[PDB]
RNA sequence: GCGUAGCAUGCUACGUCAUUCUCCUAAGAAGCUA
RNA sequence: AAUAGCUUCUUAGGAGAAUGACGUAGCAUGCUACGC
């Protein structure tokens, strides 16, 4: 149960408990983490606590490393040795790790609640490995606020589509939109039991409200909706791949003159072809997806991926591109998703089609030869890590 | 009743030095519990007699090489070691040979079967074994006939065909001879009686049985395993044709195995001392050791080194098990360290300093993963030339 | 094993039977004394033993976890292992031959088929550039892993045959690069 | 162990002992105080070594339960297994033609190789190279052992399919020999 | 002269603890030979 | 992903034996308090 420090890239066999995402630290750094922080939660390959029947002594700092097993200091065994001792703390590979000066930014970005500017305009220009950290337990608190607001249950029976709703008084409610649902519980006595997910939509009066289950079940009266659960995985890979140049072009093969109407834009087309990754400022109503069809064209034969973060923008640029490329294109968007519609036209799941268009949601793990982000204004360098994992591509060029 | 069955086929994966590629027969359990019931009392009892012919279960450590080969001399009279070996051995032995093996190691029932029982045993072994069902690659075949090497009497069924070919080139090398030449007294009237026994006559004759095989173990003796033979055969008779010779073992295998037994790999060795040219697949030299000469087993190097240096599988490559897969060869490979050729004097300080530098790089690894270490001390004993030293001595 | 319990009292037992034998003192002083040594040193003995065996007990764990670790992590990550290693013995095998193929592989031009051997037999290695081109073509001998080929059929990537004169930086930018060149072993 | 009825009585006893002890009295209370501390003591050994192997006489007994579970878990699961594998087996045979040829034979007994060699409906030919193949199952339909049969299917050893055009003598090469090509009985 | 008692010593039996040895079983990892 | 034989290593268990120490009972001997 090993792993790299999160600051020190050393071989660490611990984690912070009291933190959100238990990120692995290296022996000095974890103990730097524990000292000025109220976080004093450690996991080792075991747990830190004192093992002794009832002995809840969980401050790191106050146990002894016994024989076999640690203890508090009244259970303490006959012989044994203080754990946090001389600036460090007794983990695998104790002599072994380096340990840094990053102890203010990673107590920062570890205790914080977000609610602030400071945040976001910090890990916008903090470390990468840091960032990525950043990046998901932002993620996992906002989940974990999303869970702070409360149930609904039903308030009286009228048809199958027309119910009358009744928020738990007292807690948040919920937006009505698409983007909510809820697992419906049953509860007899005796087979408190879901019945399938439910979502709402505010009619034209209340309490009444018109809704969409994934299942035709009958509602009862003794039925209600709870809000049902998402968590986040870890992510590894960079977000900005390292630039580079060169002095010619690979990989991508030119084209003589076809379509005189992409004219202006060949000047760029070819530096892209030079350099490993760029980006193009489109100002408002400007000539954005214009330019990248037309490199699409310049390269034809190149296979190429689009993606974007607004399924709406998504959509918009698929039928963009059925307007002027062969057919022979594929928009692999979302199969049973998208509350708001979208394309209905080819495969989601093939990996064959050279032009795959595609949102981050459902990307694939697979390799092109070059793949556009586009619409950087709304994504998040989460987004960014996750379309940056799952594919691998030569030349890499953002619009927005 | 019978019960047929089938046997499958795979290819095996290990080290060689010839690039075909050898099956090996893994027979259906139906069969193997009832030949295991059948014959384990007896193969038990030949796998624990130490100073007789077949010498299987006999180890090679503690003395036992030397043991075997002051055995075989059993006070002939011109000794010169010879050998032999059979081409094809699994594929060409006719059925009529694995029949009479089978009855042979089926004729010590005499009290515990009667006889329709045996008879129905070996028409079960003949059908489960001999000529089967095989199947190689999803597609049944049949067996035209020769054994196969997955069942239970395998080893054995292979001692007694041997010893029967022994025994047949003996005979005919005896009786072709002219006769009127054979100056003694003793062997041609052998010769005369010999004959008629065989062929002017019916019913057994034990007593003159018994003097033709004395005539044998006191010309002839032999040691045998399952197919790798010696012989020390006197050696003024085989010259006047009294006994074998690698010719009438040619002449033999010619007319009885349907193959031809070129005499490029029958190794014939004339001085007593320096021991079998090759047998089991370990060249013999004698060394001095304690005051006395003993003979000793050493393998070919090249083996041993390619055993270090190409595993089979991917986690046999770091010296975390290696601390332990490493003592074995070395034990293999001590008497190399008596070896008069220097390389064969290095192949074992190889493996000995790099068993050493094994366990040093492991204590590092190991106070760097932890900080501490109590009692590995004894792995200390593993690289002086003392304890393998100790494992080719009679005391034990 | 000093911070031990019983170290103490066993020790404070031995140094009172010299005492007492260094102080001159009677036979039933003597065994009674004696039988606190003996005890002392049951107990003292029982404790070290308890303590050996806890010794040993950890240190199958603390050599085993080590096994564990080492060996999934060889196992896990191996299909780049083999690479790297690879490619190291392939450097420094000191070939010439090799080492050409190797560049040329680097910076484009790879071949489509098994290099043959004998004096007569085809090959067909692509070409991604003009640059590379005249860095290798020669007249109609086209050099490549060491020996000499003829150039036979030299098609565009529209299945067009182009002759070798063409062939010209002038004129390559009308070319649909790559070409595609066919060979045969001098 | 401690729910022993010795326990008590032997922990009161060297209390109360070391109590009359701490009032000094004669050694004849020394003596008795030694005797019930001692007899406490013995039948404190015995109970202890009793309850010792009750331990391990039970963990035995359970283990041993454990394992004979197992045992006949799998041994009926192995059995349904085979005697599904069994009947869906014999679901499958043709059995009219079976019926009537056994039925034909005289007395019930029929070597085997005969059983598939007339009541097979299919044949999976395997062809080494283009020369056998010429030879024995040109074309569209063949025959062998006494019936007529027609190809259906033709596929090679990569599991790929092959169109009966493509196996020409010039177009030996490019097929990854050799090629399994079914049939069905006509 | 005897017994009760106490002490000390030698012997025997039993019941605990520790050290070693020996053997047997079981289970597991690795090597070699036909 | 077979049959068989040998050998190195590790753990657990059992059995047995030796040794030493502790405690109980019994046997022997001595010294002495008391009693006749
Ligand atoms: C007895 C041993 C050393 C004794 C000593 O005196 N050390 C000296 C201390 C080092 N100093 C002096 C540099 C400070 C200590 C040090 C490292 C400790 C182990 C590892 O953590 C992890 C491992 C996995 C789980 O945890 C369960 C058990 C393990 C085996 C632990 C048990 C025990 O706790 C170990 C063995
Ligand atoms: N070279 C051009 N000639 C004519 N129209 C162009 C050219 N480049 C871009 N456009 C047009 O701009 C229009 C779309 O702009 P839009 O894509 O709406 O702006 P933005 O993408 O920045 O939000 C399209 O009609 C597109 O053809
Ligand atoms: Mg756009
Ligand atoms: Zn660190
Ligand atoms: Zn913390
Ligand atoms: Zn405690």
């Amino acid at each position: 149960a090993v792993g790299a420090c999160v600051l020190c890239n050393s071989q660490t066999s611990l984690r912070c408990g009291a933190c959100i995402r238990r990120p692995f630290l290296c022996c000095k750094c974890c103990y730097d983490h524990v000292i000025s922080t109220s976080h004093k939660l450690v996991l080792s390959v075991n747990p830190y606590v004192c093992n002794a029947p009832g002995c809840d002594v969980t401050d790191v700092t106050q146990l002894y490393l016994g024989g076999m097993s640690y203890y508090c200091k009244s259970h303490k065994p006959p012989i044994s040795f203080p754990l946090c001792a001389n600036g460090q703390v007794f983990g695998l590979y104790k002599n072994t790790c380096v340990g840094s000066d990053n102890v203010t930014d990673f107590n920062a970005i570890a205790t914080c609640d977000w609610t602030n500017a400071g945040d976001y305009i910090l890990a916008n220009t903090c470390t990468e490995r840091l960032k990525l950290f950043a990046a998901e337990t932002l993620k996992a608190t906002e989940e974990t606020f999303k869970l702070s607001y409360g149930i609904a249950t039903v308030r009286e029976v009228l048809s199958d589509r027309e119910l009358h709703l009744s928020w738990e008084v007292g807690k948040p409610r919920p937006p009505l939109n698409r983007n909510y649902v809820f697992t419906g519980y049953r509860v007899t006595k005796n087979s408190k039991v879901q019945i399938g997910e439910y979502t709402f939509e505010k009619g034209d009066y209340g309490d009444a409200v018109v809704y969409r289950g994934t299942t035709t079940y009958k509602l009862n009266v003794g039925d209600y909706f709870v809000l049902t659960s998402h968590t986040v995985m870890p992510l590894s890979a960079p977000t900005l791949v390292p630039q580079e140049h060169y002095v010619r072009i690979t990989g991508l093969y030119p084209t003589l003159n076809i379509s005189d109407e992409f004219s202006s834009n060949v000047a760029n087309y070819q530096k892209v072809g030079m350099q490993k990754y760029s980006t193009l400022q489109g100002p408002p109503g400007t000539g954005k997806s214009h330019f990248a069809i037309g490199l699409a064209l310049y390269y034809p034969s190149a296979r190429i991926v689009y993606t974007a973060c607004s399924h709406a923008a998504v959509d918009a640029l698929c039928e963009k591109a059925l307007k002027y490329l062969p057919i022979d294109k594929c928009s692999r968007i979302i199969p049973a998703r998208a509350r708001v519609e979208c394309f209905d036209k080819f495969k989601v799941n093939s990996t064959l089609e050279q032009y795959v268009f595609c949102t981050v949601n459902a990307l694939p793990e697979t390799t092109a030869d070059i793949v556009v982000f586009d619409e950087i204004s709304m994504a998040t360098n989460y987004d960014l890590s996750v379309v940056n994992a799952r594919l691998r591509a030569k030349h890499y060029v953002y619009i927005g | 009743n019978v019960i047929p069955t089938i046997t499958q086929m795979n290819l095996k994966y290990a080290i060689s030095a010839k690039n075909r590629a050898r099956t090996v027969a893994g027979v259906s359990i139906c069969s193997t519990m009832t030949n295991r019931q059948f014959h384990q009392k007896l193969l038990k009892s030949i796998a624990a007699t130490r100073g007789a012919t077949v010498v299987i279960g006999t180890s090679k450590f503690y003395g036992g090489w030397h043991n075997m080969l002051k055995t075989v001399y059993s006070d002939v009279e011109n000794p010169h070691l010879m050998g032999w070996d059979y081409p094809k051995c699994d594929r060409a032995m006719p059925n009529m040979l694995r029949i009479m093996a089978s009855l042979v190691l089926a004729r010590k029932h005499t009290t515990c079967c009667s006889l329709s029982h045996r008879f129905y045993r070996l028409a079960n072994e003949c059908a489960q074994v001999l000529s089967e069902m095989v199947m190689c690659g999803g597609s049944l075949y049949v067996k035209p006939g020769g054994t196969s090497s997955g069942d239970a009497t395998t080893a054995y069924a292979n001692s007694v065909f041997n010893i029967c070919q022994a025994v047949t080139a003996n005979v005919n090398a005896l009786l072709s001879t002219d006769g009127n030449k054979i100056a003694d007294k003793y062997v041609r009237n052998l010769q005369h009686r010999l004959y008629e026994c065989l062929y002017r006559n019916r019913d057994v004759d034990t007593d003159f049985v018994n003097e033709f095989y004395a005539y044998l173990r006191k010309h002839f003796s032999m040691m045998i395993l399952s197919d790798d033979a010696v012989v020390c055969f006197n050696s003024t008779y085989a010259s006047q044709g009294l006994v074998a010779s690698i010719k009438n073992f040619k002449s033999v295998l010619y007319y009885q195995n349907n193959v031809f037994m070129s005499e490029a790999k029958c190794w014939t060795e004339t001085d007593l001392t320096k021991g079998p040219h090759e047998f089991c697949s370990q060249h013999t030299m004698l060394v001095k050791q304690g005051d006395d000469y003993v003979y000793l087993p050493y393998p070919d190097p090249s083996r041993i080194l390619g055993a270090g240096c190409f595993v089979d599988d991917i986690v046999k490559t770091d010296g975390t098990l290696m601390i332990e897969r490493f003592v074995s060869l070395a034990i293999d490979a001590y008497p190399l360290t008596k070896h008069p050729n220097q390389e064969y004097a290095d192949v074992f300080h190889l493996y000995l300093q790099y068993i050493r530098k094994l366990h040093d790089e492991l204590t590092g690894h190991m106070l760097d993963m932890y900080s501490v270490m109590l009692t590995n001390d004894n792995t200390s004993r593993y690289w002086e030339p003392e304890f393998y030293e100790a494992m080719y001595t009679p005391h034990t | 094993f000093s911070s031990l319990p019983s170290y103490a009292a066993f020790a404070t037992a031995q140094e009172a039977y010299e005492q007492a034998v260094a102080n001159g003192d009677s036979e039933v002083v003597l065994k009674k004394l004696k039988k606190s040594l003996n005890v002392a040193k049951s107990e003292f003995d029982r404790d070290a033993a308890m303590q050996r065996k806890l010794e040993k007990m950890a240190d199958q764990a603390m050599t085993q976890m080590y096994k564990q670790a080492r060996s999934e992590d060889k196992r896990a990550k191996v299909t780049s292992a083999m690479q790297t290693m690879l490619f190291t013995m392939l450097r420094k095998l000191d070939n010439d031959a090799l080492n050409n193929i190797i560049n040329n592989a680097r910076d484009g031009c790879v071949p489509l088929n098994i290099i043959p051997l004998t004096t007569a037999a085809k090959l067909m290695v692509v070409i991604p550039d003009y640059n590379t081109y005249k860095n290798t073509c020669d007249g109609t001998t086209f050099t490549y892993a060491s020996a000499l080929w003829e150039i036979q059929q030299v098609v565009d990537a529209d299945s067009k045959i182009v002759q070798l004169s063409e062939i010209s930086m002038d004129n390559s930018p009308n070319l649909a690069w790559p070409l595609i060149v066919t060979a045969l072993r001098a």
